[PDB]
């Protein structure tokens, strides 16, 4: 039914519009720390020495 | 290497690419081709024809929803394999690009049915104009060409309001009729030939042809057909691979 | 977002013309091959026209050759359709579709049951 | 292909004859 | 009627999207302005994994970051290790349409699915020595397009039907059956936590889902065309996307809004994988133009391209520990890089 | 050639010298006497006269000039003289030669074009196996029976520069007027035997690896997919394997038989017929499949493909591209006199000599497989 399946994508929208939402600049922020914090841990980031590679 | 292990490993690996080497034999032995057609266009009756040619081990079931079928046929020893889309969404964009390298896609058209022959010409131009089936070529199955005779013949049927073309139409010289046939039905099988013609020959380069073929309702050489244009699509491949065609 | 709103469907006598727009929104206009896609009361979809990136290429179906004329302006994002001698038979809802992909010629499951990236129709009677 | 094989025959038969005899 | 409720799904999305406006106060570059750049990231490809004979259509790297199984559309799945390029296993398929493929995080079990509507798991410890097709789950009406075990006993799978479902291997049947797209179903990712898991589909959209709970939580749009992959930040509070409109696009779940788009002028072809590094700084995806391209995923700026495929790129994955990238391609080979 | 005109002048002087020691001398009183000069044979004459001697005949450049003769005096004392009262009898052996279409534009400018077209082909040769071999995505059996031909042709056109590099040796060797080596050389056991049955064994690697190409196209066109590993192992036992049993037997039957020098002067015609046999037979199967796939070709063109004037423009096309691949040309030419003899002598030579260039360009340089490759690794190349 086309009037059932719009009621209940109306109810969707209703449960998804009433969500707490924080700043974009707060949630960059965070992303950027996340980065910062596990930079030093990335091999393919900063390469290791060709040692501890297992697939030289 | 350091024994044992590290020689369970290298000749373990060495079983397993010996049965490759097995399976691939077979792999490029076989031909693969894609069934597409509407639901009046008559590929289960095609299918069928074609199937006598060749816990529970036979299971006569399937599934419900399947989504698959599978159809193997033998013609002097190539071994045919044939997919036929089940149970599967209105919308192929995505599930058809997995048939990129096929030999070829029969597609089948219930050529009778003037009602929507635009819908078959218009998929026809969809697959043909496909990024990932633009090296693949396509045999063309004019299906229910008795159906189509009658229907020229007993009249009250008016082809030309549907495609405003039949008019300043001729029948092509090339035209090979069955002796008894109304000249009315060789100039509508033609014309329906040359509009799929017509979708075929623009774009396409030379990478992909398109073989047409009047099987009505009878006809049990349709393998054989089949056959043949795989046997030419192969060996025009080759050809293009040493650069003499 | 992708969205498509058509305008411009209305009763109409026999012999008469109406003129169909489309606005869409979401997406690159200029980078998208539109369709026309008519469906009829007691009948499935039908592809009725199709016009290209540039508006170079146009094609139609047969029962509207000579009568419809389909363009497009990508500066503001509008596609139209002039339906010229209107009949009896062409009495259905309209939808205004879009290729799935940009850049590219095929325009796959334009005439779906389900089509994502098409419009929600209007009504055309004579 | 005769060429060279016919011009080194003829220097040596010539060279042959003119510094023996 | 319809028409109120077309006019209160147009209210409401209207409130959403000013809700989101009013959140966005500055975007994600003007923050990462400052930032010193990674440069040119360069790889080379350590070890290139041969033997399938028709076009690779999904690969997972296994837990211990060491092996790998691939699947092919000539009907076959091959574990290899990627140290030595051994391969260790070679399963034959029932059917040759294979799109997609999963490897247990125990290392027990495989997954396999396509379009038979059915997803296969293959039991790898068997005490014969053989594998044998341990369950199929079947119930999708459309084919399976990706599958992530959960454990040894839950598997998330969504299909070409427009739905995800979460099963219980041991009974087979579907446990939870999450509905809401109106388009193929193309890439889940799970979370880290295994909690929550988002799917892109063919309705250029994204939803955020509950395991547990069965609902969509969040709706992410702003792709222009089908979404083809998803991959989930490592912290679990964003994921990039990759469609066919030749871009990526990074969305946040608390934002609920895209961050970062991920495009160029040059680049007209569709993205087929996406991936995140360790640490998530670089963006790894594949494209059909046959190369993969990192991406820094906090300035939107290319650092690298990993060109060697001969032909369309089809799988990409990073390894748990992040030690390198492996690529399988429609050219039947794949490809291990650092 | 030399090793021939060599052999002729052991025969001629075995006999002169039989001669010589078999027949008494008259024993007369003011007589000349007999002697060996490795020239003319010089025994006694008629004193008190001018008898004329005939002029050497083993010599290959005497047939041209008639039966020339030298006259040479016999006094009544049996006293010799010498010129400038050093040595050298004085005369009666200096009316011999003459030097008499020509060595020079029939002979060196075919030996040139000859050297050149060879050391062309082989460079070529050798830069398209590079390119085959480096490339991993050019390794079908296609392009390792390419692989195959090229080396064969290489190993050709090697064998060809190796016989003339010795010959031209001997000649340096000869040029400090000393040093006869030559004849040690004619011992057939590694101066002589081994270099021509070498060149015998490249030659026919060349003609029966054509024969290869030829019949893996043709079965590639017609008949159906059969096992790889198979097909390529009997190609490479027929390519490398077959020449070896019609050459040996060659080889061990010249050498008891017909050993004479290395085998180099067929006194006997039908001694041929167990090289040249089976090497036309290779030639004769491939001018049929050159037919045939020459049909194969023009019932494509002739199709429901498009009708236009590239039944004619393209079939051209493709022939001559069939052409080197086939070694078609052999058949084409193999009626020879003054300018017929130097186009006979010219086109079919030069033909032979760059055919291999002609099929390196057409199926290693001018392949769209790889000049894709190369232009990836370009590509790649460019952002390093």
């Amino acid at each position: 039914a086309s009037i059932a399946q719009a009621r209940k994508l109306v109810e969707q929208l209703k449960m998804e519009a009433n969500i707490d939402r924080i700043k974009v600049s707060k949630a960059a922020a965070d992303l950027m720390a996340y980065c910062e914090a596990h930079a030093k841990e990335d091999p393919l980031l900063t390469p290791v020495p060709a040692s501890e590679n297992p697939f030289r | 290497t350091l024994s044992a292990e590290d020689k369970a490993a290298v000749e373990r690996s060495k079983m397993i690419e010996k049965q490759l080497q097995k399976d691939k034999q077979v792999y490029r032995a076989t031909h693969r081709l894609l069934l597409l057609g509407a639901d009046n266009s008559g590929k289960s009756t095609i299918v069928k024809q074609m199937r006598i040619y060749h816990q529970q081990d036979v299971l006569r079931t399937r599934v419900k929803t399947s989504g698959i079928f599978e159809t193997k046929f033998q013609v002097d020893k190539v071994n045919f394999h044939m997919f036929d889309v089940g149970a599967q969404r209105d919308e192929r964009r995505k599930w058809i690009q997995c048939f990129n390298d096929v030999t070829a896609i029969i597609f089948v058209v219930d050529s009778s049915d003037y009602n929507r022959l635009q819908e078959a010409l218009n998929d026809f131009k969809s697959i043909w104009n496909n990024r990932w089936l633009r090296t693949i070529s396509v045999i063309l199955f004019l299906n229910k060409q008795d159906l189509l005779a009658e229907k020229v013949l007993a009249g009250k049927s008016k082809i030309e309001d549907y495609f405003p073309e039949f008019a300043r139409y001729t029948t092509p010289e090339d035209a090979t009729p069955e002796p008894g046939e109304d000249p009315r039905v060789t100039r509508a099988k033609y014309f329906i030939r040359d509009e799929f013609l017509r979708i075929s020959t623009a774009s396409g380069d030379g990478r992909h042809y398109c073989y047409p073929h009047f099987t009505c309702s009878v006809d049990t050489e349709n393998a054989r057909r089949i056959f043949n244009d795989c046997r030419d699509i192969i060996q025009r491949m080759h050809l293009r691979q040493y650069e003499l065609l | 977002q992708v969205q498509l709103q058509e305008s411009g469907g209305g009763l109409v006598q026999p012999g008469g013309s109406l003129r169909l727009s489309c606005a869409a929104s979401g997406f690159t206009f200029s980078n998208y091959k539109m369709n026309w896609v008519r469906q009829a009361p007691g009948k499935g979809l039908e592809w009725v026209s199709d016009i290209s990136q540039s508006g170079a290429s146009i094609s139609y179906t047969g029962s509207v050759k000579g009568r419809f004329t389909i363009s497009r302006d990508n500066a503001k994002n509008t596609l139209y359709l002039q339906m010229n001698s209107l009949k009896p038979e062409d009495t259905a809802v309209y939808y205004c579709a879009r290729c799935p992909a940009p850049f590219t010629r095929d325009c796959f499951d334009v005439t779906s049951t389900t089509y994502a990236y098409r419009g929600q129709g209007t009504q055309v009677t004579v | 292909e005769g060429t060279f094989t016919s011009d080194v025959s003829s220097y040596l038969e010539g060279q042959a004859a003119k510094e023996f005899i | 009627e319809l028409d109120q409720l077309r006019q209160e799904a147009e209210q409401l999305k209207n409130q959403i999207r000013d809700a989101r406006k009013a959140c966005a106060d500055a975007t994600l570059s003007q923050i990462t302005n400052n930032i010193d750049p990674v440069g040119r990231i360069q790889m080379r490809t350590r070890r290139t994994l041969r033997g399938h004979l028709a076009k690779i259509y999904a690969m997972h790297w296994g837990t211990d970051s060491r092996l790998l199984v691939s699947a092919s559309q000539d009907g076959k799945l091959i574990i290899w290790d990627s140290y030595t390029t051994n391969k260790v296993h070679a399963i034959p398929l029932r059917s040759s349409w294979v799109m997609t493929c999963a490897y247990a995080p125990s290392g027990n079990y495989v997954a396999c699915g396509g379009l038979d509507n059915i997803c296969s798991i293959y039991n790898l410890k068997t005490r014969e020595g053989n594998v044998r097709v341990s369950r199929e789950l079947a119930g999708h009406t459309g084919y399976l397009s990706c599958c992530r075990f959960l454990d040894d006993n839950q598997i998330v799978t969504s299909s070409g039907d427009t739905t995800c479902a979460l099963w219980d291997i041991e009974t087979g049947q579907q446990t939870t059956t999450f509905t809401g797209h109106t388009g193929d179903v193309m890439s889940l990712s799970l979370a880290p936590d295994t909690r929550l898991f988002v799917s892109g589909a063919c309705d250029a959209s994204a939803k955020l889902w509950d395991v547990r709970e069965g609902m969509c939580r969040q709706t992410f749009t702003g792709h222009e065309s089908d979404i083809n992959a998803i991959c989930f930040f490592p912290n679990g509070n964003a994921f990039a996307t990759g469609s066919d409109d030749a871009t990526c696009r990074l969305f946040d779940l608390r934002a609920d809004q895209e961050l970062m788009t991920y495009s160029h002028d040059n680049i007209i072809c569709g993205i087929t994988s996406v991936s995140f590094s360790k640490s998530g700084r670089l963006l790894l995806a594949g494209y059909d133009d046959f190369n993969c391209n990192v991406w820094d995923a906090l300035k939107a700026d290319r650092a690298g391209v990993l060109a060697g495929h001969d032909n369309r790129v089809s799988c990409l994955g990073v390894t748990d520990d992040g030690m390198a990238v492996a690529t399988g391609s429609w050219d039947s080979f794949l490809k291990i890089w650092n | 050639s030399l090793w021939e005109t060599v052999q002729k002048w052991r025969e001629y002087r075995r006999q002169c010298q039989r001669s010589l020691t078999e027949d008494p001398p008259p024993a007369t009183d003011l007589f000349c006497n007999r002697t060996f000069d490795e020239y003319a044979c010089w025994p006694d004459g008629e004193p008190g006269s001018f008898v004329n001697v005939s002029c050497p005949w083993y010599l290959p450049w005497a047939s041209s000039v008639p039966q020339g003769h030298v006259y040479r005096f016999c006094t009544a004392e049996g006293l010799w003289l010498q010129k400038d009262n050093s040595s050298l009898p004085w005369r009666d052996l200096s009316e011999c030669e003459e030097s008499k279409s020509s060595p020079e534009e029939q002979l060196l400018f075919l030996y040139i074009i000859y050297t050149v077209g060879y050391a062309l082909s082989f460079s070529a040769l050798v830069i398209a196996s590079a390119i085959l071999l480096g490339f991993r995505h050019l390794h079908c059996t296609r392009n390792y029976i390419h692989l195959n031909l090229f080396a064969s042709f290489i190993l050709r056109a090697l064998s060809v520069f190796i016989k003339d590099a010795a010959l031209k040796w001997m000649y340096s060797t000869a040029a400090q007027q000393h040093q006869w080596d030559g004849l040690l050389s004619y011992q057939d056991s590694l101066s002589c035997r081994l270099v021509f049955l070498l060149m015998q064994y490249c030659v026919a690697a060349n003609y029966y690896w054509l024969l290869v190409e030829g019949v893996y196209l043709y079965t590639l066109l017609a008949f159906s997919v059969l096992s790889e590993q198979w097909i390529f192992r009997l190609y490479v036992s027929i390519g490398w394997g077959v020449p070896l049993l019609f050459v040996v037997p060659w080889g061990i039957v010249k050498y008891l038989y017909e050993d004479e020098g290395c085998w180099t002067r067929n006194s006997n015609m039908n001694y041929w017929l167990i090289i040249r046999l089976p090497i036309l037979f290779a030639i004769g199967v491939n001018f049929l499949i050159f037919v045939r796939v020459i049909c194969i070709v023009v019932s494509k063109l002739k199709a429901n493909l498009m009708c236009k004037t590239d039944i004619k423009c393209r079939l051209a096309k493709s022939t001559l591209t069939l052409i080197p691949l086939l070694g078609t040309h052999e058949v084409i030419f193999a009626h020879a006199r003054g300018t017929l003899r130097f186009i006979k002598l010219f086109t079919e030579l030069s033909f032979t000599s760059f055919q291999g260039l002609m099929v390196a360009i057409l199926y290693c340089f001018v392949n769209n497989e790889v000049q894709l490759e190369f232009r990836k690794s370009w590509e790649r190349w460019r952002l390093e």
